[PDB]
């Protein structure tokens, strides 16, 4: 479906912004592993230091 | 005189003020205090004054039973004219303290007397004109309260002709005192009280209302006004039944009698003693806490102690415990906030006892606040600026979310909130802070609280054939801020019916007139654990957690379900932190990780449609 259909308002509102960022959640083994490692590292306290 | 006081000269008030009999009864009371002893032979009053001096107190409690048994005549005269004898017995107590302790007047210039165990007990509707200026004992509920005000005790005056400051003159708490003669000037001109050289005391007014249970059918409760002086202020907050001992007297000052109409008077009660009709601990309790913690299987020991008045619903009770204990908040360089409060949602069919779990949580938490989207409640959900009906002052009040900072906010009938309540809830859950711009005030308030909510599905019954998002009137932004979603279905089964029915019928038949940790210790355990335990993680479970997360992601995407997102990993870590806190340990074990994994995976699977649900049951059978 078109990005205009995905939103829930008049499509002319999108004409007002300067930059648009449609971020998608694609599934990937290595990216999931990397993000999980990052998050548990943050929670443990290493990324704090 | 010597116990000849049974002879009556004239009215009792006149008799009790003669200097000779005054001295007689003063010595008699001093002998009572110095000599009284029970069978055990210990100096009960001696110990009372000893501890009084040790603690640097201001008042002595006295038993009416002992005094009556010893000195019936004094007891009777106290019951008749207590106003006079309170003064002399205060002096007796002061001299006793001086005898035991030196230079007590250095710190405290007064020692009040509190009576106790008065035989007759009245209700606010029984007082009449034969009780005036006498001793009474009543009971009721506290309905409204004032602040603490300063009242004059030792007034000092300024002479306007010469700057002399006339010495202290006692204020008797009967009528304002004045002066008319200056020793220096020999004058009589204007005077003004000196505020910087005067000593004051504490004053407070309280309204007592009868307990509704005791009112015979067909009538309405009565009420009175009470006066609390010195260290009786801020002892009985609104909403608790109390027993008050005091002197029943008219408002003799009134305003004036030129008022037209029948000459009627108002009355008050001046309180002498007040009593009530915890989460602290000590070394004795701390050792027992640590001993109980060391035992294996303490988590299931705790879970069985949640809501004893309900049968089954083990998942609900474990989730309740998890959200009632809580995780640990984090902040990386003070620029990335992670919350530590675990939120739960109850979505069940009618007659599933959700309100009972909420009531239990309210009665068991240290700081729990009750709100609701429909009905009467002591507080709303939005902050506002509003008048005070008694002080006539503007005030800034937050909602139940602000009021329960570092606590738990309970919301009943979560499906019936209006736009304002929904906005407030969303802001509190998303930012943990509430803003306001009203009546010239712009500020932000902290809203770091835990939320436990109950709702109902559309139509009153659960449609298991559709996803949970289509069973409730709520929206994704709000629904995605919960950690544990609990779905209750009233599926018809027999054995469950016998178990629940026997529970209910037995409960009813016990209440006809004619393993688990004790609750009182559990409260202190919870307070101490939240106060003193901040468990920590180890980097050796990262591989396990990452593998489990990858498996969950892959299966969820394969089966076309609601997406599994990193929020579930964070919820798992929070629940593991809470499980570790349950044990008083300082580190996150692997068993806690397993329990958190089970909880979150089961919550996620139970909230899908039948086909997807049954597909996901096989895949995640490891847990
Ligand atoms: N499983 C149960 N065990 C014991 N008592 C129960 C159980 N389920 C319901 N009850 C009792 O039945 C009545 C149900 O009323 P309650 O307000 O507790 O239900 P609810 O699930 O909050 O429903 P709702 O608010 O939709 O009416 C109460 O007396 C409750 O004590
Ligand atoms: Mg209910
Ligand atoms: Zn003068």
């Amino acid at each position: 479906k078109s990005p205009g259909d995905n939103i829930d308002f008049q499509t002319t509102i999108l004409s007002r912004f300067d930059m648009i960022f449609i971020v998608k959640d694609d599934h990937n083994e290595e990216r999931d592993i990397s993000i999980a490692n990052h998050v548990i590292n943050i929670h443990t306290g290493n990324a704090n230091a | 005189l010597e116990s000849l006081s049974n002879v009556k000269a004239n009215s009792y008030s006149e008799w009790i003020t003669q200097p000779n009999v005054s001295r007689t009864i003063a010595r008699e009371l001093k002998s009572f205090l110095l000599e009284y002893t029970d069978e055990t032979g210990r100096s009960v009053y001696g110990a009372r004054i000893r501890t009084l001096g040790e603690m640097n107190s201001e008042s002595l409690e006295v038993n009416y039973r002992h005094l009556a048994e010893s000195k019936a005549i004094l007891a009777l005269f106290l019951a008749k004219c207590p106003e006079e004898m309170l003064k002399i017995f205060d002096l007796v107590a002061m001299e006793a303290t001086e005898l035991h302790y030196p230079d007590y007047a250095r710190i405290h210039s007064e020692i009040h007397v509190r009576i106790s165990d008065f035989p007759t007990i009245y209700s606010l509707r029984e007082l009449r004109e034969s009780n005036l200026s006498s001793l009474v004992r009543v009971t009721g509920v506290v309905t409204r309260r004032t602040g603490v005000f300063p009242q004059l005790k030792y007034v000092k005056f300024n002479c306007l002709k010469c700057g002399s400051i006339l010495g202290p003159f006692f204020q008797d708490s009967n009528e304002e005192i004045r002066i008319s003669f200056c020793t220096n000037c020999k004058s009589k001109g204007p005077f003004r009280v000196n505020g910087e050289k005067t000593v004051y005391r504490n004053y407070q007014r309280v309204t007592l209302q009868e307990a509704p249970g005791t009112v015979p059918p067909g009538r309405l409760p009565r009420h009175r006004e009470v006066i609390l002086l010195a260290d009786l202020v801020d002892v009985s907050k609104p909403g608790e039944e109390v027993e008050v001992t005091g002197i029943y007297k008219n408002n003799y000052d009134g305003n004036l009698n030129a008022k037209n109409g029948f000459p009627v008077f108002a009355t008050i009660i001046e309180a002498n003693s007040i009593k009530r009709r915890v989460f602290s601990w000590t070394e004795e309790e701390e050792r027992e806490f640590r001993k109980i913690s060391r035992d294996r299987g303490i988590i299931d020991k705790i879970i069985s102690s949640m809501a004893p008045s309900i049968y089954g619903h083990r998942d609900i009770k474990t989730a309740v415990a998890c959200s009632l204990f809580g995780g640990v908040p984090k902040n990386v360089n003070g620029k990335h906030s992670i919350r530590g409060d675990i939120n739960v949602l109850l979505l069940g069919d009618p007659g599933t006892a959700k309100s009972q779990i909420l009531k239990y949580v309210e009665k068991t938490a240290h700081r729990a606040v009750f709100a609701t989207g429909q009905g009467a409640s002591a507080v709303g959900l939005t902050a506002s600026v509003r008048k005070d009906p008694i002080t006539k002052e503007w005030t800034l009040e937050g909602g139940a979310l602000v009021l329960a900072d570092k606590g738990v906010c309970l919301i009943d009938e979560f499906d019936k909130m209006n736009d304002q309540d929904r906005t407030s809830i969303h802001e509190a859950m998303e930012q943990q802070s509430i803003s306001i711009s009203k009546a010239g005030i712009v500020t932000t308030l902290q809203a770091r609280c835990s939320i436990i909510a109950a709702a109902n599905p559309n139509g009153g019954r659960y449609n298991s054939t559709l996803p949970l998002a289509q069973n409730v009137s709520l929206t994704e932004p709000i629904l995605s801020r919960f950690d544990i979603l609990c779905v209750v279905r009233d599926l018809v089964d027999e054995e469950a019916d016998e178990r629940l029915a026997t529970f209910v019928v037995d409960s009813h038949v016990r209440s006809h007139p004619e393993s688990p940790i004790p609750q009182e210790l559990l409260m202190k355990y919870i307070h101490y654990a939240r106060t003193k335990i901040y468990p920590k993680l180890h980097q050796m479970d990262m591989d396990k957690v990452s593998r489990v997360y990858a498996d969950l992601r892959r299966e969820s995407i394969s089966t076309g379900s609601f997406p599994i997102t990193v929020r579930h990993l964070e919820s798992i870590l929070r629940i593991a932190e809470s499980f570790a806190k349950m044990r008083l340990s300082e580190f996150v074990s692997s068993y806690d990780l397993d329990r958190a994994i089970k909880v979150v995976v089961d919550s996620f699977v139970d909230a899908q449609k039948v086909s997807v649900r049954r597909q996901l049951r096989r895949s995640f059978a490891i847990y």
